[PDB]
RNA sequence: AAGCGUUUACUUUGAAAAAAUUAGAGUGUUCAAAGCAGGCCGCCUGGAUACCGCAGCUAGGAAUAAUGGAAUAGGACCGCG
RNA sequence: UACCUGGUUGAUCCUGCCAGUAGCAUAUGCUUGUCUCAAAGAUUAAGCCAUGCAUGUCUAAGUACGCACGGCCGGUACAGUGAAACUGCGAAUGGCUCAUUAAAUCAGUUAUGGUUCCUUUGGUCGCUCGUACUUGGAUAACUGUGGUAAUUCUAGAGCUAAUACAUGCCGACGGGCGCUGACCCCCUUCGCGGGGGGGAUGCGUGCAUUUAUCAGUGGUGACUCUAGAUAACCUCGGGCCGAUCGCACGCCCGGCGGCGACGACCCAUUCGAACGUCUGCCCUAUCAACUUUCGAUGGUAGUCGCCGUGCCUACCAUGGUGACCACGGGUGACGGGGAAUCAGGGUUCGAUUCCGGAGAGGGAGCCUGAGAAACGGCUACCACAUCCAAGGAAGGCAGCAGGCG
RNA sequence: AUCCGUAACUUCGGGAUAAGGAUUGGCUCUAAGGGCUGGCAGCCGACUUAGAACUGGUGCGGACCAGGGGAAUCCGACUGU
């Protein structure tokens, strides 16, 4: 098939190798997984060794991390918008790590109200009708609205990602290869990472 | 080759079993075990060619499968079991236990011991792993993995274990001034107080061990293996005790003492 | 050349079969070999077609239905002779298990009974109760050596600590000297 | 400065998004004696090849060589010398081995002619298996 | 006792160096080529050792051949603000 | 044993080659009484093969309703051998040959802190908090209808088991650990305030994988090492937490008991395997420049791989080797330990029983399996070749003997 | 038209578009090649070049435009008349 091999190209000076053994097993490379969006597809590849490896083709969720506050959620990718090695893989939506996704800021915001008891995202002028985020909010113990407010004092969030949280849609960067765990978890970017991908994505729409 | 191997060529047999050129094109090759290849020595070689108990390998499997031969605690059926350094095999009915230590050359002696001496052994510990819950564990020669050590049990020492219950008695430090099997190479056999260690980055450190009779010598630690301390060991000791005298001094203890006997 | 299952044409088809598919059987294990098959639409290029009666009609054949045939062997699982006789999981089913007779000339008559298996034996209740007598077993052996390890442990973390006061009484030594 | 790639270049162990109320760079200690340099720790460049502050590991050999070649981004060509002994003609013989050698960012001051000190490690390319440890300037050239 | 004291080439020791082969210890295969056996009224023993180019590691030496120091003094040393 | 002689001339002294002289192989001729060892289709054809054999295997301990034998103590299943067959393991070892191959193989030295690893051995295997006195239905061997000219071709109908394929719980297990925290209690203050406790309900709470954060039990020359704390994920083409078997047979007032064998998550050990570090290979310049967007030399980010790596992909830089012989070509070259001749130096050979590599007519691809790109395994094409009813089937002796050339 | 590749011979300029191959349509994208004002920001104007995906009955310089080629012999060098 497919080899993986230093014998099949040239030396350091220039010359050419000549096959002395033919390909083997362990010089073995196989297609690309190039997994999509869209429901759960993993099929299971045995190799070397017995063991097992996770081709997804087609996958969702996600278990990403907000590292600032050390709380991670499954989380499902709706949008691929930055790649780094190919833009074949920006258009084609195609998961692979380190790849820029779009997420849902619902399990963040629902995590952020439950913790610090703080509206996020939320532009002025609707209320909750089904009103289980305010009861969540309101309610609480004489001796807990110390806790609650003290919390409040380590409640600061930055700009860009309060704006992103606004809109509906965090940028999260693959950090787990996909097609060799099945996995697709990774990282919410900050700071100096969200900058500098925005500063991206800008050049990149112009 | 297309796999692992499982013939061994009488050849390609290592030089320490002994074995002859003419009988036969294979050697009997180890199982896999707690010893390697070119350190051990077959059962089948330990109770055919050295004690000469049984003529053929057909004998050996007999002997093996009347279930006599007990290795270090418990009956090993194989043929080809690998007994390595400090091991001890029991034979019920003769009422003989066998201590493998290496003779004054490189290879193994047929030593005889006490039953209390064949109730315990000593083995060299090789590192310690930490387990999946805080656990420490040491690694023996013998693959022995033995749980919740002495914190003071370090990556070069050894452990008195006993044979009924798998369990730590004692234990040597690696120090200096401590006596030194050595275990593997040109040395072969020596016994002899430490006398230097000299550490080195990268490369791997060496030990210099001075004999009795005062016949220093140099030797890399990982065919090094402490039997005790000072001068006092804690096993029993075959005859030559340990020294490489001369090929000159050998030919006299073996010419004199012939002509004496007469 | 046998028909096969699922090919959708009519006339010859050769296919990769390996274990696990009709109309081959695997030497080695695993082993994939082309064999040439026909489909499975039936048309006049055929010799033999396999027809199983479904339902019975009116009349009565002489060949196929008039000839009753006995099974060949009977229920070996103790559950499956539960099935076949409507018992409970309580009852016996070593008086209910099906015996075959045996007679022939020569030799004597005799009733040949099967091995009944997945049946609960005082083995297999010994056997149940020695794995969770190890499970016994092997709990008190942790809980034993790790109250020694506690043990020892401790009694090297007041020797670490005596030699530590011991150290800091020579430093306050040389800091007084 | 630094981040002229695509991605966005960071250290992979370090963490710096973390709640404020400089970024802490991460850096180890090599082995063999050798002095990690001051701009390692002090500069804000990161490389994840350096044998000072990158995922990579010096094993087994630690060698010698004379800089001759630094064309090659983020990498050197060196150059070994020695003396060959055939047994025949009781001589010797000049043989040498250019072998590419990755440079560090951390050796600035680093020019042809200058005694170097190189140590094996994985095969980070296809002919470089081997990083710069310590650079020994050449003789004179002060200016 | 541990650590650091320009770098080598060169010389010596030690380790690591598969066995089979070569030199060679012992031994009346009736001798020898061979083999690792064998010998005594159960015991006594042997199955060594030498060499293994070249390259790599280590510790003594600094005669010989390279290699630098301080010369717009961006030099060492003992101290200071 | 560090060795010479004849031949140019009418005769001499030199250079100079030829011829003798003596070994080791390869063949051949003549002759041959004894005995111990002993190479032996390598050189040309790694050319083609008739025939027969070379990998199969059962223990008290995975399945026994084939009377194929066989015991009488039976009715509380199976006394005991055992054809065949299912399941497991081996078949990736050994043997043959040197075709290809010139920093390649291979030899010395190294590391995997950059990876896998059946078996064996030593560790773990009531750590998880939510019908078990044992769950389901197919199937081979057995019976019965056959198809073909023909295969170690197989189908349909009946049946019947698993340590084959699946499902799945009782127990440990009564309580702890982090969070939610209704609410309650105590002191002080005019009072908001401030300090210290207890606490219903619910959530998660074992090892393995993945991702992120914090601190720094045991180590290394050095980890982004092992371990610890928190948050979750958990692949339906699902990681383990026994729905196994055999021998002696006891104790307690139905429940507890031994010696083992077998099945496995994970950590070591062993057999290894594979990539790498440095050094080393015959001749040729009538081979002086070679490689290079069809990877050439590096960087960044990925795919894939057991892992490190231009191994591959996308974007960049124009790099890399060479008169110290690169690149190209030839080899009547597998490499080495080694063999012969030998003063001291060398020269020639090494296909050949030991180690490593490659291969089964020539390439290429894959299933199974820990381990194969395996050929006494398949799948296609080319060369060679068998039977046929002309629709079709079957092959790989550079294995052992042997046949042709 | 684009990308390869191009021999004998020679006056070394040529032969040469030698010879011999591959691609060409539509649609939807990506990358690269710039000015004015106050390594950065804002505002604007141009045609090209390269790459990818999808798709049509393999059809695509779809009409038009638009070299058949190679090896030799004789004569005249040639451009020209
Ligand atoms: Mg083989
Ligand atoms: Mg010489
Ligand atoms: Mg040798
Ligand atoms: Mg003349
Ligand atoms: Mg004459
Ligand atoms: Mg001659
Ligand atoms: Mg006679
Ligand atoms: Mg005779
Ligand atoms: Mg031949
Ligand atoms: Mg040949
Ligand atoms: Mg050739
Ligand atoms: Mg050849
Ligand atoms: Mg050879
Ligand atoms: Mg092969
Ligand atoms: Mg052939
Ligand atoms: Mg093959
Ligand atoms: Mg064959
Ligand atoms: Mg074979
Ligand atoms: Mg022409
Ligand atoms: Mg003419
Ligand atoms: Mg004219």
């Amino acid at each position: 098939g497919i080899s993986r091999d230093n014998w099949h190209k040239r030396r350091k000076t220039g010359g050419k190798r000549k096959p002395y053994h033919k390909k083997r097993k362990y010089e073995l490379g196989r297609p690309a997984a190039n997994t999509k969006i869209g429901p759960r597809r993993i099929h299971t590849v045995r190799v070397r060794g017995g063991n097992k490896k996770y081709r997804a083709l087609r996958l969702d969720v996600g278990n990403f991390s907000w590292g600032s506050e050390c709380c991670t959620r499954k989380t499902r990718i709706i949008d691929v918008v930055y790649n780094a090695s190919n833009n074949e893989l920006v258009r084609t939506k195609t998961l692979v790590k380190n790849c820029i996704v779009l997420i849902d800021s619902t399990p963040y915001r629902q995590w952020y109200e439950s913790h610090y008891a703080l509206p996020l995202g939320r532009k002025k002028g609707a209320k909750l009708t089904p009103e289980e985020e305010e009861i969540l909010n309101k309610k609480r113990s004489k001796k807990i609205q110390k806790k609650y407010d003290e919390r409040k004092k380590n409640a600061k969030i930055s700009s860009l990602l309060e704006e992103q949280f606004q809109q509906g849609k965090l940028l999260a960067c693959i950090a787990s290869r996909p097609g060799q765990c099945g996995r697709a978890d990774g990282y919410v970017l900050e700071g100096k990472e969200l900058e500098f991908y925005l500063r991206k994505i800008k050049a990149r729409k112009g | 080759a297309r796999g692992p191997k499982k013939h061994l060529k009488r050849v390609a047999a290592p030089k320490h079993w002994m074995l002859d050129k003419l009988t036969g094109v294979f050697a009997p090759r180890p199982s896999t075990g707690p010893h390697k290849l070119r350190e051990c020595l077959p059962l089948i070689i330990f109770l055919r060619n050295r004690l000469k108990y049984a003529l053929t390998g057909d004998e050996v499997k007999k002997i093996c499968m009347q279930r006599f031969i007990k290795i270090d605690g418990k009956v090993r059926t194989d043929i080809t079991y690998p007994a390595g350094f400090m091991d001890v095999i029991s034979i019920d009915k003769t009422g003989e236990n066998f201590r493998l230590i290496y003779d004054t050359k490189g290879r193994f002696a047929v030593h005889r011991i006490t039953p209390e001496e064949a109730k315990y052994k000593l083995c060299k510990v090789r590192k310690i792993f930490v387990g999946t819950k805080g656990i420490p564990h040491l690694v023996t020669h013998d693959a022995r993995t033995i749980r919740y050590p002495d914190p003071l049990i370090k990556v070069n020492d050894t452990i008195q274990i006993d044979l009924e219950t798998g369990k730590i008695t004692d234990f040597i430090k690696f120090d200096t001034g401590n006596l030194c099997m050595v275990t593997g190479g040109a040395n072969l056999g020596r016994i002899g107080v430490i006398t230097n260690r000299e550490r080195h980055p990268g490369s791997f450190d060496v030990v210099h061990v001075k004999d009795a009779n005062g016949n220093s010598f140099a030797t890399r630690l990982s065919n090094i293996f402490v039997i005790g301390k000072g001068n006092k060991p804690w096993i029993s000791l075959p005859r030559g005790k340990g020294i490489r005298l001369t090929i000159a001094e050998e030919r006299d203890k073996r010419l004199a003492a012939k002509q004496s006997s007469g | 050349f046998p028909m096969k299952q699922g090919v959708l044409t009519h006339g010859r088809v050769r296919l990769l079969l390996s274990k696990g598919h009709s109309c081959y059987r695997p030497r080695r294990t695993g082993e994939r070999k082309r064999k040439s098959v026909r489909g499975c639409i039936v048309d006049a290029n055929l010799s033999v077609l396999n027809l199983v009666i479904v339902k019975k009609g009116e009349k009565d054949i002489p060949g196929l239905t008039d000839t009753t045939v006995p099974r060949r062997l009977g229920p070996k699982r103790a559950s499956r002779i539960r099935k076949l006789f409507n018992l409970s999981k309580e009852d016996d089913v070593r008086q209910y298990v099906v015996r075959k007779p045996l007679n022939k000339e020569g030799k004597k008559p005799r009733t040949k009974a099967p091995k009944i298996q997945r049946l609960v034996t005082p083995r297999v209740l010994q056997h149940k109760r020695r794995r969770i007598a190890l499970k016994k077993q092997r709990t008190k052996k942790n809980k034993e050596e790790a109250a020694e390890y506690a043990k020892l442990l401790a009694k090297r973390m007041k020797e670490a600590k005596e030699k530590r006061q011991e150290q800091i009484a020579k430093r306050r030594r040389l800091s007084s000297l | 400065d630094i981040q002229t790639e695509r991605a966005y270049q960071k250290q992979p162990t370090i963490f710096q998004n973390k709640k404020r109320v400089k970024l802490p760079r991460y850096y180890k200690n090599i082995g063999l004696g050798f002095k990690t340099p001051k701009e390692a720790i002090e500069g804000t460049y990161i490389d994840k090849k350096c044998p000072f502050t990158g995922n990579v590991s010096i094993r087994g050999r630690i060698l010698s060589g004379v800089v001759t070649k630094m064309k090659m981004q983020r990498t050197i060509v060196i150059r070994r010398d020695y003396l060959h002994y055939i047994r025949k003609y009781n001589r010797f013989e000049k043989r040498h081995k250019n072998m590419s050698v990755h440079l560090s960012p951390c050796f600035r001051d680093v020019q042809i002619g200058d005694i170097v000190t190189v140590g094996e490690c994985r095969p980070l390319s296809k002919t470089v298996r081997f990083n710069v440890l310590k650079v020994t300037k050449a003789a004179g050239t002060k200016k």
